[PDB]
């Protein structure tokens, strides 16, 4: 081990070092088997966050129809 | 219709001391003595293993945003029970996933995947909800409503039929997709050769591993084959002469397994950038190109998740 | 790259200022005060 | 290169020294030794050479696709050549290597509204030929599916099918007639 | 010096002074034993 406080076990290992938190955010650095760490001051571990949760509603009137265009490269 | 394709394999990864010599001092000084070898040998195999975990991002992740199927579900006569996922079950996966995943029966290390299994089907969940609600318009732009009877009518306009065929038979259309959906559920069942390249992927990634090891205990042309009885019961000079050859003969068979590797998983890379332009073009669209996407005139396709 | 006897880094050093035998050990770091 | 310089089991490395430093015949022996090492270094770096150039190989014949399809045509093939619908595209040198610049239309600011699959007007059924009726409160119209654009219902702009009874979710509404009769008197 | 830290040893092992964020594998470790125990079966004129 390399030589020279915080034990965490997790589905890969253990890490030394990282806390982790109940927020879910997007990945940084991947750490394996669904973890991703990252800095605040200190390293946070993590499990990720697929996206953001949106639904569109659906009855069997509605349509919706842009209006406005815009051109990308 | 349906189609099997895979898309990853197991990540390993193998030391290359403790395989040649393993706790004998001595030998890994030989070891040091004919040069960097198994340097450029643990590089080879971490390049792949960061390969398959691309494979895998590449093909699923194509939806940013999670999207969510209405509480209230009357689609105009259409059912896709069987194709959505199912909450009054641990671990919610559709009753065709399910049926997918219970049929595949299946100094060396082996790492975990990157996405786990709930991670997938979260992704296939979001794609099915999009193209159920929104049509194809989610794939270019913002999501926008609206009614699936019309959104199919589209779809005919597509293939050169006009869309009053549809309006006059919706009754007839949706007794006909419903009964295809649930003989489809019996038709995989049934034959047991269904599931045949998700599995020979398995097969032989097991057996070239079972290959390695009995090659370890195979002698190679000495007194024996365990280092400890040439060592210690033998004088340590021509002891050391025995152990060079042995040592020579196991690096080759380490030779070969890497390189074996290394052109499977070209072939796996193949595979999964077909199934990526699959899903682009057929799932989030529909296709004109002949025979692409199943026998016919084509009008849309449902994504399922499976083991590899 | 080079691996050879070395002074590690942060290591504790005798400081003393009638003097006493010490033992060799593979070398020794000597540095006197400016003085 | 590294490996060159590595001795593969004899007491040195460099062969002068093995040849005039120690007898002929044994020194061969020597000599047969370490050039079976070096001959496997040759070994392995042309198969890594030859696995390398085969993945390049793949890489030029996409590119190849993609600047005859989208560069010198338009492309309808989904996501092919960039997020959105495709209008052109631009080549662009590198040194080992091409660029492209895709040009894509992408929709915007949408505003909703209530449809009706068909309109039933004088015992008779009409749908629209190319677009999708829509209606902002009382009122009744046709555009076309990626923008905006209002029109009048005419008899013109709608084909007729059959009676008003097989359809579902049709509504009634009045189909205007075209200028000719309202001039004729 | 290589042994002094985990990112000393990261330094070492990527041959710079300067590292991107990301994971690396620096080493890999082991446990000893450091005992032994020998049982021979156990139950002339
Ligand atoms: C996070 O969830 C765990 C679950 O048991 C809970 O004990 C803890 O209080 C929560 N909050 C934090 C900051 O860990
Ligand atoms: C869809 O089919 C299943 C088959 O068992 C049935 O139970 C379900 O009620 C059907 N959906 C609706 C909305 O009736
Ligand atoms: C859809 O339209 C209705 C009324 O026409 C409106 O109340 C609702 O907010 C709209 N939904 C949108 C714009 O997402
Ligand atoms: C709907 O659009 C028509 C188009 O001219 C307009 O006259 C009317 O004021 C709008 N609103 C309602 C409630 O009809
Ligand atoms: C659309 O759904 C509503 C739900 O309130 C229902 O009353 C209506 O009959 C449906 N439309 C048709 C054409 O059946």
């Amino acid at each position: 081990a390399d030589q020279l406080s915080n034990v965490f076990q997790t589905r890969a290992g253990c890490l030394i070092g990282a806390e982790h938190v109940n927020n879910s955010y997007e990945c940084d650095i991947p750490i394996g088997a669904g973890i991703c760490a990252s800095y605040q001051q200190s390293i946070i571990a993590y499990t990720m966050s697929l996206g953001a949760e949106n639904s569109v509603a659906y009855s069997n009137n509605s349509i919706a129809i842009p209006t406005n265009f815009t051109i990308s490269v | 219709t349906t189609e099997i394709l895979p898309v990853s394999m197991t990540k390993t990864s193998v030391d290359c001391t403790m395989y040649i010599c393993g706790d004998s001092t001595e030998c890994s000084n030989l070891l040091l003595q004919y040069g960097s070898f198994c340097t450029q040998l643990n590089r080879a195999l971490t390049g792949i293993a960061v390969e398959q975990d691309k494979n895998t991002q590449e093909v699923f992740a194509q939806v940013k945003q999670i999207y969510k199927t209405p509480p209230i579900k009357d689609f105009g006569g259409f059912n896709f029970s069987q194709i959505l996922p199912d909450p009054s079950k641990p671990s919610k996966r559709s009753p065709i996933e399910d049926l997918l995943f219970n049929k595949v029966t299946l100094g060396l290390t082996v790492l975990p995947p990157l996405l786990t299994d709930e991670m997938i089907a979260q992704y296939t969940s979001a794609l099915l909800a999009g193209t159920i609600t929104s049509g194809w318009t989610f794939g270019a732009g913002p999501a926008l409503q609206i009614p699936f009877p019309m959104q199919m009518a589209y779809r005919f306009n597509g293939i050169g039929v006009t869309q009053n065929v549809l309006y006059e038979n919706q009754k007839l259309i949706a007794n006909q997709f419903n009964s295809a959906i649930g003989k489809i559920q019996d038709s995989l069942s049934s034959t047991p050769s269904a599931l045949g390249k998700l599995q020979d992927v398995v097969n032989q990634n097991a057996q070239a591993l079972n290959t390695l090891v009995k090659q370890l205990s195979s002698n190679f042309g000495a007194i024996s084959s365990v280092l400890n009885d040439i060592l210690s019961r033998l004088d340590p000079p021509e002891a050391e002469v025995q152990i060079d050859r042995l040592i020579t003969g196991r690096l080759q068979s380490l030779q070969t397994y890497v390189t074996q590797q290394l052109i499977r998983a070209a072939e796996i890379r193949a595979s999964a950038n077909l199934a990526a332009t699959k899903m682009s073009e057929c799932v989030l669209g529909q296709s004109k190109r002949v025979d692409f996407c199943g026998k016919g005139y084509h009008l849309m396709s449902f994504p399922q998740s499976a083991p590899h | 790259s080079t691996q050879d006897l070395f002074l590690p880094f942060f290591s504790n050093v005798t400081w003393f200022h009638d003097n006493p035998v010490l033992p060799f050990n593979d070398g020794v770091y000597f540095a006197s005060t400016e003085k | 290169v590294k490996q060159l310089s590595s001795n593969f089991g004899a007491i040195s490395s460099v062969l002068n020294d093995i040849l005039s430093r120690l007898d002929p015949p044994e020194a061969e022996v020597q000599i047969d030794r370490l050039i079976t090492g070096r001959l496997q270094s040759l070994q392995t770096y042309v198969t890594q050479q030859l696995i390398r150039a085969a993945e390049i190989r793949a890489s030029a014949n996409l590119a190849a696709t993609k600047m005859s399809e989208c560069v010198l045509g338009q492309s309808k093939r989904v996501d092919f050549c960039g997020k959105g619908y495709h209008l052109m595209s631009f080549p662009q040198s590198a040194p080992h290597g091409v660029v492209f610049l895709h040009v894509t239309y992408v929709p915007a600011q949408e505003k909703n509204f209530t449809t009706a699959p068909a309109i039933c007007h004088d015992g008779k059924a009409h749908f629209p030929r190319e677009g999708v009726f829509v209606s902002n409160g009382t009122h009744w119209f046709v555009t076309q599916r990626n923008f905006y654009e209002p029109q009048i219902i005419t008899t013109d702009n709608t084909f007729v099918s059959g009676n008003c009874d097989v359809v579902i979710g049709i509504v009634n509404n009045t189909v205007y007639d075209p200028l000719q009769p309202e001039l004729d008197s | 010096d290589c042994a002094l830290d985990p990112l000393s040893e990261t330094k070492c092992t990527l041959k710079s002074f300067t590292v991107e964020k990301g994971i690396y594998q620096t080493s890999n470790f082991r446990v000893q034993p450091t005992e032994s125990i020998v049982r021979f079966p156990n139950i002339c004129p």
